[PDB]
C-alpha cells in the first residue's frame, strides 16, 4: 500500500529493475511511477505543484512551503527551475530504457513524498484447508477463530444462490459445509445409526439423508422450546 | 434412493428419548466430585450422554466426535411446574376451554362454519377461539349457538398468575389462596381443535426432557480450571431439595422460567490484488502459497495414476506435489513433517483417491463485496503465477470493483468436480461479456488501453516496419496465438515508406473474420473524423476509438461485432491482443500531465475576469432590485427566493462560458484533453474545474443555506445573499481558492461522503430482501413460469418469448445487414431490377421458416414483421436503383439472392437462439436487475436538478415505496391530464374550475370576502358557502345543520343560538377554515403545469390526494390518460392490469435517471409477481395474502423474533419452508430440471 | 522529511519525525499494470532501501 | 342543476349502456352517441333539477346473452339508499320474477341493507354499488386491456393446451371492479390481452379464485 | 414417451453443461471411455477431456410438474451453438 498526500492510494503493479526504467538525460530514473489517470478525474492539482516545489527546492537548496491558503505560487518556482536548468514546467526530456531512444512526449518528474501505509499483502496472508461443521458449537469455519479466508454472510450467499444454473446451485449446496448422510426419520427413528439404530432399529426406517449439522443443532435447541417436528421422505424416482 | 425431500424441526421422541436413559439424579454432586479425582462420572455427564468429550461409548452412533449424533436419555426431575406458554395463553384468551365443562365448541349450528373449517387450509382455526375469546364461561350453559357459560370463570392478568373466580363477571374477585383454578383441570379437559398436532396436554412441565449434549461444548482445560456449559435444561438437577414436593404453582413456574424459556465457508483464502494483462482473458492466476492449502478429492483414475504419482513423491515443501492424500482404507496418510514416505506401490496404495495442488484449472472463485451482479463471482482459469496478488486480465475490473488501495480480496477453492465442469463452461465464457441486467458488456479496456489504442488510431501516428515489434505482443505473441501475421502491406511508397497507425491496431492473422461499426463520440459533417469509424472485415477504414467504440458501450464494440458474428472464442481473443498490443505502445510514447496541461494561457484569462465582472454586476443589480423591484420578479411564482433561480442560472452561464474557454485553446497535443476526447478517464467538466471556474457548489440542488442568521458564513455581511455569501467558488484549482471557497467545498464535498454512505443504508436491506423473496421463480419448458405449487405466472415472455440475453443490434435487423455486407458473394448485377428477385427471395423465406416450428410462439408472432421489413428493404432498393441509376452499376447496389438468403438464415439463427424457456432461470436475474441499479448510481442523475422546481420529485428510494406499498408515503402524487391540447387560458378555465372577514358579536356570526377574490380564484358562490356550512356545520364535533344560515348577499352564517353556551369556539373555527375550497374534500394542494412539452402545450393536474376517482368531474379531462402513482389505491380505483402497468412504469421512473435502462421484461416479470390473484397485492418486505406466492417471504419479518417461539408454544407452523432455507438445510433443488422422474 | 511542507507541518513538531520516504517520481504509463491507481515501483530502489518496514508485533 | 345534471346523464348513461354491451346487447347506438340537445330530448335535461323526481333511468332492458327471461336495472333518486326502499326495489323485481338487478348507492346506503343485498341474492343478485360514483368505467378507460371472459369448457380446453389445473392460473377476485363490470362469478377465467408493440396482443388468462 | 415437441431444436445450456459434468464423473470413476479412450492424454484435467465428446451416447429427460416426460436423446438434436 502507498498513499500520496493527495488521497491517491496506488499499489505496486509491477516491480521493474533499474535498467528498464526511463532515464532523463542526466541519469535520473524514477523510483515510483504514476500514470496520468489518477489526476484528471480526481483533480488533485495539489500534486502537479508539489512536484514543482520539490524539484525547485532541492535544485536550489531551498525548502519550500505550499500552505493552506498561502504557499508559493507557480511563477517563482518556474523561474527557480529555469535558474538550475529546466523548464518553467519541470517536464524532462526522457529516453526509454527498454529500447534506447527518446520518449515522444515529455515526462513529468521531481520529488514527491510517498507515504507507506499499513495493511500490506503479508499481514493479509490467509487461506483455509478444509471446513467441517463441528459438534462443540456446531459451526463451520465462520470468519475468524477457525481460519482466515472467506465468510459467505448475507449478501454473499445472496449472490451465490442468484446464478441461473440448476446443479451449479446443487453443487454449492452439496459442498457448502457438510452433507453427512445420517439416518433420521419420523416413524420410530431419530439421529442415530443406519443399519441397526439403537434408538429404534425397526429396519424399515433407514434414511441416510444429507444434512448439515446446523439443522441437527436446531433440532436439539428446539427440543427444549417445543415446536411441530415434521419429518418425512419422498421418492426421487418416477 | 431418497435423501431429504420434506423435513422440519425435531423434538423429543419419548421412546428413543428414554431407552438411552442412564441416570436422572445420581446424587447432590456431578462431574466426578466426591471422588477427589475425575476418572469418568457420573453416568449422565459421561457415557455419554451426548458425546461432549474425546471418547466414550456413543449411544446409537459412533464414533467420536462427529457422527456421534446427539444421544438422548431420561434425566427426568419431576419438579412441579406447568405450561408457562399456556399460562400466558389461559391468561390472554380467558379460559378458552370454558372450564370446567369443556362442552362442544359449536351447537348445531349452522353447520356452514363447520364445513367451512373442515374444507379450508390451516393457519385459520384461531377464529373459533377468537369467537369464544370473551363469551367463554359467560354465556348460557347447554344452549344454542355455542356450549359455554360454564362455569363463571374468567382469568385475571396478574402477571403469570391465572386466577379464575366464579365471576359475575366483574363482581366476584378475591385476594391468600381463595377462588383459584388449577391447570390440572385444563389438562383433564383436554383429556382450534386438533389433538393430532395441537396437544397442550403432553407439553406438561412435569416430564421435562433434555436436548442432547451436542449443543454444549465443555472446555476441559486439561487442568481442572473451568468447564462452563450453556445453558442448559438439565441444570435443575441441583434443586433436589424442592424436588421432594395456586400461588405455589406460580412460584414454581417463575422458578422454571429461569432456565426453560427465552454455506458459510469451505476451502478459502484472502490476499491483496494487483493484476497483469499477460493473463489471457479466460485465465487468471493466484499466489503460489495457496498450493500449500490442500486436502482435495481429485479421485484417482486409471489413466491418471502415473501422472499423479509424479507429484505424489514431492510432499510438503514442493509446489507441484501432494499432501495428506486420502488412502484406500479411509485412513488418509500425510507426506508433511511426518511424511518419510512415497514408496508408492504404483497402482494400489492410493488406487482410489489422491490430492494435488493448483496446476491448471482446477478452477478457483473470487469474492467481492458488495456483489452487485452475479458476475462479481465468476468461473475462470488458473496456473499459477507467483507474487501473492490477485492477478487477472485487467479488462474485467468493472464487474468486480477490484479496487487498488491495496484492500484485500477473497479466494475460494472448489474441491468437487461434479458441476465444476458445468460451472466452468457456462459462467466462464458467457457470464463475463454479456449481462441480462443491462445488456451491456462488463469487460472493457478499463483505462489507458483506451488512450493507447486511441493514439494508435490517431490519424497522425505513422509507424515503421521496424515497428513490427509492438505488433508481436499481440498476434505473434504469448500462448495460443503464434500463427504468422500477414504483414499488412506497406501503406506508403513515397520517398518514405511508412505504416499508418490503424491497421497496426487491426492486426491478427489466424482464423480470418469480418466486422462492422460506426458512431463514435464526435460530431458529424468529414469533420476531422473521430466518429462513424466504419470498420470493414477486420480492417480499419476510418475513425478513432473511444470508450463507446472500444469499451463498455452498447451496440458497437469488439464484442457485439465479434461475439455475434463471429461467435465466442473470437472475442476473448481479440481483447488479449489489445491487452498486450496497445498498453505496450504507451511505454514507447508516454503520457505525462505536467502543469502546462492545466495552465490556461495568460492570453485568455481575460475571458474569466471580464465575465466575473459582468456576472457579479448583473447579480448585484437583481439583488438590489428585490428591495425595489423594477424588472421584476413576480413572475417566477414565487419570487422571494426566485432571485435564486436567476442567479443560479447566471452563475451557470458564467461556468459554461468559462468551461468553453477551458476547452478551446487547449493545444491538441494535450493530456486530460486526450482523456476526455476518448471517454478514457474524466470528462469536459473536469478540464474546467482545473482551468477557469469550479463554481458553483450546491447543497441539495440549491446554493448554500444559512446557518448563521440570514448569512451563510460570518466572514460576510448580514442578510446579503450574493455569489460569495452563498457558496459560489470562482477560483479554478489551478489558482486554487480562498478560505471562503474551501469551506463551501467541504459541504458539497460531504455529499459524496454521505451519498456513498447512506447508499448502503437502503440497498443493504433491499437487495437481500429481494433475493430472499424472489427465488422460487423458474422457467419450465412450456414457455410458462410456475410457482411453489406450480401456479402460472406467465405464458410467454411478452409474445416474443425473448429475454435480454441476445439483444443484438436493432432486435436484429440493422447490424446483420452489415454482417452480410462484409462477406461479399460477388456474382450478381442489376439487370432485372432485383426488387422482384427480392420478392422471390421473400417467397423462399416464407417457405424456409414455415419449417419453423418447435418450442415455438417465438417466430410466427414476428415472421410477418420480418416479411414487412424485407419488403421495405426491397422498396428502398427499388427507389435507389431507380433514382440513383437514372458504369459501376451504382456499386452494383450489392444486394444478391445469396446475401438475402444468408440474411434470413442469420435472422432465424438469432431469433431461435434468443429463445428462453426451454431453460431458463429468469427470476433472480430480474430480481437483481431491479435491485442493484438502485445501488450504483445516485450522483449525476438526481442533482441536475441544478437548479429548478416544477416536477422532479424522487429517484431510487421510490423503489422502497413501490415494493412496500406503505401508506406513510409522503408523495401520493396523482397525475392526470386535462383539456390537454389547448392554450394556457383554454385549459386555465378548467384549471380554475378544479378548485375571510370579520366575525362579529351581538347576534351575528361572520361574513366573507365574497368579492372578486373568489371570482378571480375559482368559480364558487355564497350559496356554495351556505351549502358547505350546512354540512354538519363542523368536522368531527356535533355542531348543527340548522337549516339554514346565510340570509344576505354576503354570508351571515347565523351563529346558532347558544344552546351549547359552552363555546363560540367551534362557532368560529368550524367556519373559519375552508369547506368548499379544497377541490376534493380530502387533499393537499392542487397543481398546474402550463408547460410547452412534446412541441405543443401540455396541461396536467399533479394532485396529491388519495384516491383516484378524484378525476370523475375534471371535465377536461382527459379521461383516457388518467394515471396514478400509488399502487394500492389504483388497485381498487382502477383496473388490475392498470395497477400492473403503473408498477411497471413506477420502477421505470426510478430508472430513467442518467444511464441505467434495465430490461423492460424484468419489471414485467416483477409486475406479474405483483398480481397473481389480479387484486393487486404487490410483493411487500413483510408479507402478502397471496397463497399462490411463496410462503417463505411471509416469515421474513426482518427478522425472526419471539413471535415464532410464541407460535411454537401454541402449536403453530412456521413459514420458513421456501427455498432460501435449502442452502442452510443442504438439499438438492427440484424445479425445472432438478425434478428428475424417469 | 517532507520537501513541499506547510507552515503547519513545523508547528506539529512532527517534521522531525516524517512518515514517508521522499521519492523521485515520473508520470508515465508502463504496460497495463499501472492502470487503476497502480504503481510500477522499480527495484534497485527497494534494494537500495526505498521503503523498508520494521513491522514489530507482541507476544505476552 | 343542469351544470351537473347534463354530465350525470351523459356519463351514467354511457356506463350502464356499455355495461349492456358488457353483456353484449344492442341498445341501439343513438342512445350512446348524442349531443346535449339530444340529452334534453332524453329527459328535458331537467326532470330533476335540484332533485325533483326525474324520468327514472331504470334501464330495465333485457340483455342479449339472456334475450328472453330477465335482465333489468334500477336507479334510485334518493341520494342515500335505505332498507325499506331496497325492499321496494326487490318487490318491484318480484313483480316480474327477475334474475339479476342493480341498486345504485348515490352517496351512502345503510350497512344493514348492504347485508340485505348480500342475503337477498338467490332470486335477485343485488349489489352495493356506488354506481353514480365510479362514474368513469375502467373497461372503457383506454389504459386497461379488455377483460374478456371465457366459459368453463374453454377454460378446460386452454388449461389442457397449456397443461394446468383450474386452481393454478392467475386470478381475478370479484371484488375488483374489472370483475364487477362483467359481473363474473366463481370458477371462470378472464382473458386480459396486454397491449404491446411487437405483436400488440399478448394473451393472458386470469381465474376468479 | 413421444411427448417431445415443445423443445427448440437445441438443448438448453444448463442441461448441456450439467450432462458434461455427469459425463465427467462417469469418465472420472473408472471408465465409460469413448471414441478415443485416452488419445487426448494429459494429467489431472478431469473435465477438459470429455468436453471433447461431440457424440455423447446418453439420454436425458426433461419435464414440467403439470406435464409428462419430454424425453431427448443427446444425438437427436443440435448442440451448444
Amino acid at each position: 500500500k502507498f498513499s500520496s498526500r493527495h488521497g491517491q492510494k496506488g499499489v505496486c503493479g509491477l516491480i521493474v529493475p533499474q535498467e528498464d526504467m526511463p532515464f532523463c538525460d542526466s541519469g535520473i530514473c524514477p523510483d515510483i511511477i504514476m500514470n496520468p489517470h489518477g489526476f484528471p478525474s480526481r483533480m488533485t492539482v495539489g500534486k502537479l505543484i508539489e512536484l514543482l516545489a520539490g524539484k525547485a527546492g532541492v535544485l536550489d537548496g531551498r525548502f519550500h512551503y505550499g500552505t493552506a491558503f498561502g504557499g508559493s505560487k507557480v511563477k517563482d518556482v518556474c523561474e527557480d527551475l529555469v535558474r538550475h536548468g529546466y523548464n518553467y514546467l519541470g517536464k524532462d526530456y526522457v529516453t526509454s530504457g527498454i529500447t534506447g531512444e527518446p520518449l515522444e512526449a515529455y515526462i513529468y518528474f521531481g520529488p514527491v513524498y510517498y507515504q507507506k501505509l499499513k495493511h500490506m499483502v503479508l499481514d493479509k496472508m490467509h487461506a483455509r484447508a478444509r471446513g467441517p461443521r463441528a459438534v462443540l458449537t456446531r459451526q463451520p469455519t465462520e470468519g475468524r477463530s477457525r481460519d482466515g479466508g472467506l465468510r459467505l454472510g448475507e449478501m454473499e450467499r445472496d449472490c451465490l444462490i442468484g446464478y441461473g444454473a440448476s446443479m451449479l446451485l446443487l453443487e454449492r449446496l452439496m459442498i457448502s459445509s457438510d452433507a453427512f448422510e445420517v439416518d433420521v426419520c419420523g416413524q420410530c427413528g431419530l439421529l442415530g445409526y443406519s443399519g441397526w439404530c439403537h434408538y429404534c432399529k425397526s429396519s424399515c426406517h433407514v434414511s441416510s439423508l444429507r444434512i448439515p449439522y446446523a439443522c441437527k443443532l436446531l433440532f436439539q435447541e428446539l427440543q427444549s422450546m417445543n415446536i411441530i417436528p415434521r419429518l418425512k421422505l419422498s421418492k426421487y424416482n418416477e | 434412493a431418497k435423501k431429504i425431500s420434506h423435513i422440519c424441526f425435531g423434538m423429543k421422541s419419548p421412546e428413543e428419548m428414554r431407552q438411552q436413559a442412564h441416570i436422572q439424579v445420581v446424587s447432590k454432586n456431578l462431574y466426578s466430585q466426591d471422588n477427589q479425582h475425575a476418572p469418568l462420572l457420573y453416568g449422565v455427564l459421561d457415557h455419554r450422554m451426548g458425546t461432549s468429550e474425546k471418547d466414550r461409548p456413543c449411544e446409537t452412533c459412533g464414533k467420536n466426535l462427529a457422527d456421534c449424533l446427539g444421544h438422548y436419555g431420561y434425566i427426568d426431575l419431576e419438579l412441579p411446574c406447568f405450561h408457562v406458554g399456556y399460562f400466558r395463553a389461559v391468561i390472554g384468551i380467558l379460559q378458552m376451554i370454558c372450564k370446567t365443562c369443556c362442552h362442544i365448541m359449536l351447537s348445531q349450528e349452522e353447520k356452514k362454519q363447520f364445513l367451512d373449517y373442515l374444507k379450508r387450509p390451516g393457519l385459520t382455526y384461531l377464529q373459533k377461539r377468537g369467537l369464544k375469546k370473551k363469551i367463554s364461561d359467560k354465556c348460557r350453559k347447554k344452549n344454542i349457538c355455542h356450549h359455554c357459560g360454564a362455569f363463571n370463570g374468567t382469568v385475571k392478568k396478574c402477571g403469570l398468575l391465572k386466577i379464575i373466580h366464579e365471576k359475575y363477571k366483574t363482581n366476584k374477585k378475591v385476594v391468600r389462596a381463595q377462588e383459584n383454578l388449577n391447570p390440572l383441570v385444563v389438562l383433564n379437559l383436554f383429556k382450534l381443535m386438533n389433538p393430532e398436532a395441537g396437544k397442550p396436554s403432553d407439553l406438561i412441565l412435569t416430564r421435562l426432557l433434555v436436548p442432547p449434549l451436542c449443543i454444549r461444548p465443555s472446555v476441559v482445560s486439561d487442568l481442572k480450571s473451568g468447564t462452563n456449559e450453556d445453558d442448559l435444561t438439565m441444570k435443575l438437577t441441583e434443586i433436589i431439595f424442592l424436588n421432594d414436593v395456586m400461588e405455589d404453582w406460580d412460584f414454581l413456574q417463575l422458578q422454571c422460567a429461569l432456565y426453560i424459556n427465552s454455506k458459510r465457508v469451505d476451502f478459502s483464502g484472502r490476499t491483496v490484488i494487483s493484476p497483469d494483462p499477460n493473463l489471457r482473458i479466460d485465465e487468471v492466476a493466484v499466489p503460489v502459497h495457496v498450493a500449500k492449502i490442500l486436502t482435495f478429492p481429485e479421485k484417482v483414475n486409471k489413466a491418471n495414476i502415473n501422472f499423479l504419482r509424479k507429484l505424489v513423491q514431492n510432499g510438503p515443501e514442493v509446489h507441484p506435489g501432494a499432501n495428506f492424500i486420502q488412502q484406500r482404507h479411509t485412513q488418509m496418510k500425510r507426506f508433511l513433517k511426518y511424511g518419510n514416505r512415497e514408496k508408492m506401490a504404483q497402482e494400489l496404495k492410493y488406487g482410489d483417491i489422491v490430492e494435488r495442488h493448483l496446476i491448471d484449472g482446477d478452477v478457483v472463485l473470487f469474492n467481492r463485496q458488495p456483489s452487485l451482479h452475479k458476475l462479481s463471482i465468476m468461473a475462470h482459469l488458473a496456473r499459477v503465477k507467483p507474487h501473492r496478488t490477485f492477478r487477472f486480465n485487467e479488462c474485467v475490473c468493472t464487474p468486480y470493483n477490484a479496487d487498488f488501495d491495496g484492500d484485500e480480496m477473497n479466494l475460494h477453492l472448489p474441491q468437487t468436480e461434479e458441476a465444476k465442469a458445468e460451472a466452468l463452461v457456462l459462467m466462464g465464457t458467457k457470464a463475463n461479456l454479456v449481462t441480462p441486467r443491462n445488456g451491456e458488456p462488463l469487460i472493457a479496456a478499463i483505462q489507458d488501453f483506451l488512450t493507447g489504442a486511441y493514439l494508435l488510431t490517431l490519424k497522425d501516428t505513422f509507424f515503421d516496419r521496424a515497428k513490427a515489434c509492438q505488433i508481436i505482443a499481440s498476434i505473434l505473441v504469448g500462448k495460443d496465438e503464434k500463427i504468422k501475421v500477414r504483414l499488412p502491406p506497406p501503406t506508403i511508397l513515397k520517398p518514405v515508406t511508412l505504416w499508418t497507425g490503424k491497421q497496426i491496431f487491426s492486426v491478427i492473422l489466424r482464423p480470418s473474420d469480418d466486422n462492422p461499426v460506426r458512431a463514435n463520440l464526435r460530431t458529424k459533417g468529414l469533420c476531422a473524423n473521430d466518429s462513424y469509424v466504419t470498420i470493414q472485415n477486420s480492417e480499419l477504414m476510418s475513425g478513432s476509438m473511444d470508450k463507446g467504440t472500444l469499451g463498455s458501450g452498447s451496440k458497437n464494440n469488439i464484442f457485439y461485432i465479434l461475439l455475434r458474428d463471429w461467435g465466442q472464442n473470437e472475442a476473448a481473443d481479440a481483447m488479449s491482443r489489445l491487452a498486450r498490443l496497445a498498453p505496450v505502445y504507451l511505454s514507447n510514447r508516454g503520457f505525462s500531465i505536467g502543469i502546462g496541461d492545466v495552465t490556461p494561457g495568460q492570453g485568455l484569462l481575460k475571458a474569466k475576469y471580464e465575465l466575473l465582472n459582468a456576472g457579479y454586476k448583473k447579480c448585484d443589480e437583481y439583488i438590489e432590485a428585490l428591495n425595489t423591484g423594477k424588472l421584476q420578479q413576480q413572475p417566477g411564482c414565487t419570487a422571494e427566493e426566485t432571485l435564486e433561480a436567476l442567479i443560479l442560472k447566471e452563475l451557470s452561464v458564467i461556468r459554461d462560458h468559462a468551461g468553453s474557454a477551458c476547452l478551446r485553446e487547449l493545444d491538441k497535443s494535450n493530456s486530460p484533453l486526450t482523456m476526455a476526447l476518448c471517454g478514457s478517464k474524466g470528462s469536459f467538466i473536469n478540464i474546467s474545474q482545473m482551468i477557469a471556474c469550479v463554481g458553483q457548489q450546491a447543497i441539495s440542488g440549491s446554493r448554500v443555506p444559512d446557518g448563521f442568521e440570514n448569512r451563510s458564513l460570518p466572514h460576510f455581511e448580514k442578510h446579503s445573499k450574493l455569489p460569495a455569501a452563498k457558496g459560489f467558488v470562482a477560483n479554478s484549482f489551478y489558482s486554487g481558492l480562498t478560505p471562503t471557497e474551501f469551506f463551501f467545498h467541504t459541504m458539497a464535498g460531504r455529499e459524496g461522503l454521505v451519498d456513498t454512505a447512506v447508499k448502503t443504508a437502503e440497498t443493504g436491506y433491499m437487495q437481500r430482501r429481494l433475493v430472499k423473496s424472489l427465488e422460487d421463480l423458474c422457467s419450465q419448458y412450456d414457455l410458462t413460469v410456475r410457482s411453489s405449487t406450480g401456479d402460472i405466472i406467465q405464458f410467454i415472455y411478452g409474445g416474443d418469448g425473448l429475454d435480454p440475453a441476445a439483444m443484438e443490434g436493432k432486435l436484429e435487423f440493422k447490424r446483420v445487414l452489415d454482417n452480410i455486407k462484409a462477406v461479399f458473394p460477388c456474382p450478381s448485377e442489376p439487370a432485372l431490377s432485383k426488387n422482384e428477385l427480392i420478392l422471390t427471395t421473400e417467397s423462399i423465406m416464407k417457405k424456409s421458416e414455415f419449417l419453423c416450428c418447435q418450442d415455438s410462439f417465438l417466430q410466427e408472432i414476428k415472421k410477418f414483421i420480418k416479411g414487412v421489413s424485407e419488403k421495405i428493404k426491397k422498396t428502398r432498393d427499388k427507389y435507389g436503383i431507380n433514382d440513383n441509376g437514372t458504369r459501376v452499376l451504382y456499386q452494383l447496389d450489392r444486394i444478391t439472392p445469396t446475401q438475402v438468403e444468408k440474411f434470413l438464415e442469420t435472422c432465424r439463427d438469432k431469433y431461435m437462439r434468443a429463445q428462453m424457456e426451454p431453460g431458463s432461470a429468469v427470476g433472480a436475474l430480474c430480481a437483481q436487475s431491479i435491485g442493484e441499479p438502485g445501488t450504483q448510481m445516485t450522483l449525476k442523475t438526481f442533482h441536475f436538478a441544478g437548479v429548478a422546481s416544477m416536477n422532479i420529485t424522487l429517484g431510487v428510494p421510490r423503489i422502497k415505496e413501490i415494493i412496500n406499498a406503505s401508506k406513510a408515503i409522503s408523495t401520493p402524487i396523482i397525475t392526470a391530464q386535462l383539456d390537454k391540447d389547448d392554450d394556457a387560458d383554454y385549459a386555465r378555465l378548467v384549471k380554475g374550475r378544479i378548485e375571510v372577514f370579520l366575525p362579529d358579536d351581538c347576534f351575528i356570526l361572520v361574513k366573507l370576502s365574497l368579492e372578486r377574490i373568489r371570482l378571480l380564484r375559482l368559480e364558487v358562490n355564497a350559496e356554495t358557502v351556505r351549502y358547505s356550512i350546512c354540512t354538519s356545520k363542523l368536522r368531527v364535533k356535533p355542531g348543527d345543520v340548522a337549516v339554514h344560515g346565510e340570509a344576505v348577499v354576503c354570508v351571515t352564517p347565523r351563529e346558532n343560538s347558544k344552546s351549547s353556551m359552552y363555546y363560540v369556539l367551534q362557532f368560529l373555527k368550524e367556519d373559519l377554515p375552508k369547506v368548499v375550497v379544497q377541490g376534493i374534500p380530502e387533499v393537499s394542494r392542487a397543481v398546474i403545469h402550463i408547460d410547452e412539452q412534446s412541441g405543443k402545450e401540455k396541461y396536467k393536474l399533479l394532485v396529491e390526494g388519495d384516491n383516484l376517482r378524484a378525476v370523475m368531474a375534471t371535465h377536461g379531462v382527459k379521461g383516457t390518460r388518467t394515471t396514478s402513482n400509488n399502487t394500492y389505491e389504483v388497485e381498487k380505483t382502477l383496473g388490475i392490469e392498470a395497477a400492473r402497468t403503473t408498477i411497471i412504469n413506477e420502477i421505470q421512473y426510478t430508472m430513467v435517471n442518467h444511464g441505467m435502462s434495465i430490461d423492460r421484461r424484468h419489471v414485467m416479470l416483477l409486475s406479474d409477481l405483483m398480481t397473481y390473484k389480479g387484486e393487486v397485492l404487490g410483493i411487500t418486505r413483510f408479507g402478502l395474502a397471496k397463497m399462490k406466492e411463496s410462503v417463505l417471504m411471509l416469515a421474513s419479518f426482518e427478522k425472526t423474533a419471539d413471535h415464532l417461539f410464541d407460535a411454537a408454544y401454541f402449536g403453530q407452523k412456521d413459514s420458513v419452508c421456501g427455498v432460501s432455507e435449502c442452502i442452510i438445510m443442504g438439499i438438492p433443488m427440484n424445479i425445472g430440471t432438478g425434478l428428475f422422474k424417469l | 522529511k517532507p520537501m513541499v511542507k506547510t507552515k503547519t507541518i513545523e508547528l506539529i513538531e512532527f517534521e522531525k519525525l516524517p512518515a514517508g520516504q521522499n521519492a523521485t517520481v515520473a508520470v508515465m504509463s508502463y504496460s497495463g499494470y499501472d492502470i487503476e491507481d497502480a504503481l510500477v515501483l522499480n527495484k534497485a530502489s527497494l534494494d537500495r532501501g526505498f521503503g523498508r518496514c520494521l513491522v514489530y508485533k507482541n507476544a505476552k | 342543476d343542469d351544470e351537473e345534471e347534463t354530465y350525470r346523464l351523459w356519463k351514467i348513461r354511457k356506463t350502464i349502456m356499455q355495461l349492456c354491451h358488457d353483456r353484449g346487447y344492442l341498445v341501439t347506438q343513438d342512445e350512446l352517441d348524442q349531443t346535449l340537445e339530444e340529452f334534453k330530448a332524453q329527459s328535458g335535461d331537467k326532470p330533476s333539477e335540484g332533485r325533483p323526481r326525474r324520468t327514472d333511468l331504470t334501464v330495465l332492458v333485457a340483455h342479449n346473452d339472456d334475450p328472453t327471461d330477465q335482465m333489468f336495472v334500477f336507479f334510485p333518486e334518493e341520494p342515500k339508499v335505505g332498507i325499506k326502499t331496497i325492499k321496494v326495489y326487490c318487490q318491484r323485481m318480484q313483480e316480474e320474477n327477475i334474475t339479476r338487478a342493480l341498486i345504485v348507492v348515490q352517496q351512502g346506503m345503510t350497512p344493514s341493507a348492504k347485508q340485505s343485498l348480500v342475503d337477498m341474492a338467490p332470486k335477485y343478485i343485488l349489489e352495493q354499488f356506488l354506481q353514480q360514483e365510479l362514474l368513469i368505467n375502467i373497461t372503457e378507460h383506454e389504459l386497461v386491456p379488455e377483460h374478456v371472459v371465457m366459459t368453463k369448457e374453454e377454460v378446460t380446453e386452454l388449461l389442457a393446451r397449456y397443461k394446468l389445473r383450474e386452481n393454478q392460473l392467475p386470478r381475478i377476485q370479484a371484488g375488483d371492479p374489472v370483475a364487477r363490470y362483467f359481473g363474473i362469478k366463481r370458477g371462470q377465467v378472464v382473458k386480459i390481452i396486454r397491449p404491446s408493440e411487437t405483436a400488440g396482443r399478448y394473451i393472458t388468462y386470469r381465474l376468479v379464485q | 414417451a413421444n411427448q417431445k415437441r415443445i423443445t427448440t431444436p437445441y438443448m438448453t445450456k444448463y442441461e448441456r453443461a450439467r450432462v458434461l459434468g455427469t459425463r465427467a464423473l462417469q469418465i472420472a470413476m473408472c471408465a465409460p471411455v469413448m471414441v478415443e479412450l485416452e488419445g487426448e492424454t494429459d494429467p489431472l484435467l478431469i473435465a477438459m477431456k470429455e468436453l471433447k465428446a461431440r457424440k455423447i451416447p446418453i439420454i436425458i429427460r426433461r419435464y414440467l410438474p403439470d406435464g409428462s416426460y419430454e424425453d431427448w436423446g443427446v444425438d437427436e438434436l443440435i448442440i451448444t451453438d
